[PDB]
């Protein structure tokens, strides 16, 4: 068990700190996005990259389109982030 | 026995045009002569006879045969000599140098302006055997050339592309032999040939000197400038990292912190302008002119990011064409300044799709933000596997998922639910499952359903872990040097774009080495050079002799 | 597993496709044509030339200089 | 055992051509129809298949080569490939019983052979449509 909680602190701080970093770009950067479309009582950008978040989460004319495919693009591009950082894993284990 | 008097009657005969100079004429084999064939041939005996009956040692075999580009070819110059040279037949080339009726010149060039040099360069490839042969004969012809015309510096012919035979290597992905020419020393006589030599040492350290002349970014069509541009070999980042190169790139990098943090600021406020802009739009319905203002702004930068890019693919990328897969990073930021222009277009023309085409260019402009990532290393790596994993592995997967999930998805909605169907609305619905986002709606044979939801969850992890699996397999057979020389090529691109300037230009920045006069015995006055001082710490020096050195110690 | 099997498995993949559009679906019969060229390799035990349907194939060798040379049909690259 | 194969099944095919030259053993076949050939291909027979389909001779007995050199300039050269047993054409050839026939691990590995990979691309090349 001790060992497990070595790989933990070494996997939380060189992988998924520059995953959040990378993350959280997305996530505004597509959360504004969002807002500038919706708009009025209007939702914070912190407000909304929430509402986002927990969309990720599964919780829960030109608006209806747009809104649509930026999203779509997002879903994969957390993905793509999570299946890199699995990839970083592995080749950092071999090293 | 016959060549002899065959020669003679043609002599004997009148003829004008001499037979032995006789050469061939077809398109396919245009130029070939009788010494090309004795050479060919490997025998010296014949090259001596045919040379001591007139025969021209510069005629050039031009044909399609002899050329470059084409497949099941040889190039190989297409001089006499070059040709003795390309085949490793040392012999040959001698006597072509020394014979005294007629010596071949080490000057002459082909139709392509390539000296015998150049050609070494263009035949060589990186097997083992090949690249010994290569550096073993373009040395010996340096030597031979300090020899025969001292004053004429062999590796400063250019060809009709300008380029030397080094600038030849870069261009062309000729690694060991790019490899030796800049690391390259002389012990014999002629110590001006080498392009390396050592300041002076002190037990262990010593300081090595490198020659910068065609590698520095002063001159036109530099080394690096050829490699991050010009060159087009998969191979190319395998060069940044070659010993006197990574350091020199590395202290260009270190100069230029500042304005890369500098760019990178004025990017993210350019952005936080952007950002407002975006967020403040009401669609339908001092402070107005604000907003006008942003939208001013952003229509003032997205041109010049527009500009920008246009004069980087315009600076050289005209032969280039679609250079995707070299610059990807490139790409991005043209067509979010070309999306940001456009959207404002249309916004001052009161157009209703604007709005999408501002929003994805925010998203996007935030998106590109990972650009600055490379000034550090671990971003760094971590950027160029985006991109690497998203170009070229994610289609393929996607490709492939589509086909069932639209296969999927018809059949479970046909099958549940006169009846609407909408694609749409079903692959959204199935998408959204695997995604975790949502959960299938019964419509209340279900029994059906559920064995093909089975097939479906299973068959799309199968598809999950190929991805991994074939991801996963490219890292284990990859070097684990090679994904690190990506982004030091990607530095590399930085520097030298920073040096270019921006559109208020900031040209002419200081060099990067220090003048030394590295040779004591030219032939007239002493030679001077640029280069780049590498320290070097060796341990086990003791027993290997010592180097000659430029200075006596490590003072001057 | 070898790295190599993969892709060969994939050119076999190819191979049993070839083969199979050669044969034809219900036009079976049209897809009957011998592939390379016919040459005189030379000439055979038995007094008559050694014809063949041969295959071309191009090659470039840097070490071969200090082995011998093959005795070879023509005098000069052709095509 | 391939080394030994090769240099025995080789001093047979020149014995043969001085003792025999009339017959082509290479072309008897089995009561299964097989040539030593194709046998080595059903059979999966890797290292002799390969040496059989590039065979090279000298001087006299030339004939019995599966591989010869149209011309040759300097490095470049080009290479004739016997394709006898080859050619798809042909009934029972080598490709169609690898393909098919064959019951070994191995069938691909037995492909990417140089007269062989070669073909198959040309053939492919001519299919696309
Ligand atoms: C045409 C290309 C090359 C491209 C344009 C869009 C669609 C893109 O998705 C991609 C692929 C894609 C499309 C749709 C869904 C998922 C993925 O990759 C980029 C393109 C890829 C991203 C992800 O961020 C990156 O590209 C990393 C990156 C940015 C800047 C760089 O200088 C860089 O170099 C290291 C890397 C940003 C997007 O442009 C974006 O913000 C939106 C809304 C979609 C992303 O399409
Ligand atoms: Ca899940
Ligand atoms: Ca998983």
């Amino acid at each position: 068990t001790g060992i497990y909680s070595v790989m933990i602190e070494k996997v939380i701080l060189r992988d998924l700190l520059r995953f959040l970093l990378v993350y959280l770009v997305f996530l505004f950067g597509f959360a504004v996005a969002l807002v500038s479309l919706s708009r009025p009582p209007y939702r914070s950008i912190l407000d909304a990259s929430l509402e986002l978040f927990k969309f990720t989460i599964g919780m829960g004319l030109r608006f209806r389109g747009v809104v649509l495919l930026l999203l779509l693009a997002y879903v994969l591009l957390t993905y793509v982030l999570l299946l890199n950082m699995l990839i970083a894993l592995m080749s950092e284990t071999v090293n | 026995a016959c060549i002899q008097p065959l020669l003679e009657i043609d002599r004997d005969s009148g003829n004008p045009q001499p037979l032995v100079n006789a050469q061939c004429t077809d398109e396919y084999y245009r130029g070939h002569s009788a010494l090309h064939i004795a050479i060919e041939k490997r025998s010296l005996q014949c090259v001596k006879l045919l040379v001591e009956n007139g025969a021209n040692v510069h005629a050039k075999a031009c044909g399609h045969f002899f050329q470059k580009n084409q497949d099941t070819c040889f190039y190989f110059g297409e001089l006499p000599l070059s040709l003795a040279a390309c085949t490793k037949q040392w012999d040959v080339v001698n006597y072509l140098l020394e014979n005294p009726h007629q010596p071949a010149s080490l000057q002459a060039q082909d139709s392509l302006g390539n000296t015998v040099l150049h050609a070494l360069v263009m035949i060589a490839d990186d097997s083992a055997e090949n690249s010994a042969l290569v550096v073993r004969m373009y040395d010996g012809l340096l030597q031979a050339g300090a020899r025969l015309c001292p004053n004429v510096q062999l590796e400063g012919i250019p060809n009709l592309e300008g380029l030397t035979p080094l600038k030849l290597a870069a261009k062309e992905g000729k690694i060991e032999i790019f490899k030796h020419i800049l690391q390259r020393e002389f012990s014999a006589p002629c110590q001006s040939l080498s392009r390396k030599f050592t300041e002076w040492c002190y037990g262990p350290v010593r300081v090595s000197l490198y020659d910068l002349a065609s590698v520095d970014s002063w001159e036109e069509n530099s080394v690096l400038e050829i490699i991050a541009f010009h060159s087009r070999s998969p191979h190319r980042h395998r060069m940044v990292v070659l010993e006197p190169l990574n350091k020199l790139l590395q202290a260009k990098w270190d100069r230029l912190i500042p304005r890369f943090c500098f760019n990178f600021l004025c990017y993210l406020v350019y952005m936080l302008i952007f950002t407002a802009v975006a967020y403040h739009q009401p669609a339908l319905e001092a402070g107005n002119s604000m907003l006008l203002l942003g939208h001013i702004l952003i229509l003032l930068g997205g041109v010049y990011l527009l500009l920008g890019q246009l004069w980087y693919f315009w600076r050289r990328r005209l032969f280039i064409w679609i250079s995707f897969m070299d610059s990807y990073s490139e790409i991005l930021f043209l067509l979010q300044a070309l999306l940001t222009v456009l959207s404002q277009v249309l916004c001052f023309l009161a157009i209703e799709w604007y709005l999408p085409l501002l929003v994805s260019s925010l998203v996007m402009g935030w998106t590109n933000l990972l650009y600055y990532t490379r000034g550090f290393q671990h971003t760094g790596i971590y950027s160029v596997m985006i991109e690497k994993v998203i170009l070229r592995d994610l289609l393929r997967f996607l490709l492939v998922y589509l086909v069932f999930l639209f296969g999927f998805a018809v059949a479970l909605v046909s099958l549940s639910r006169p009846p609407y169907r909408s694609i749409l609305d079903a692959s959204l619905e199935l998408f959204k499952f695997t995604i975790g986002m949502g959960e299938l709606a019964f419509q209340e044979f279900r029994g059906v359903v559920l064995l093909l939801l089975l097939a479906y969850v299973l068959l799309t992890y199968v598809l999950l872990l190929n991805m991994l699996i074939a991801l996963m397999s490219e890292t284990v057979n990859s070097v684990a040097t090679d994904s690190w020389s990506i982004w030091k090529l990607q530095k590399a691109i930085s520097v030298l774009e920073m040096e270019n300037g921006y559109w208020w230009c900031r040209r002419k920045k200081q060099r990067a080495g220090v003048m030394l006069t590295v040779g004591t015995r030219p032939d007239g006055s002493p030679d001077e050079r640029w280069c780049f001082r590498v320290g070097e710490m060796n341990w086990a020096t003791w027993e290997q002799t010592l180097p000659r050195t430029l200075c006596e110690e490590p003072s001057g």
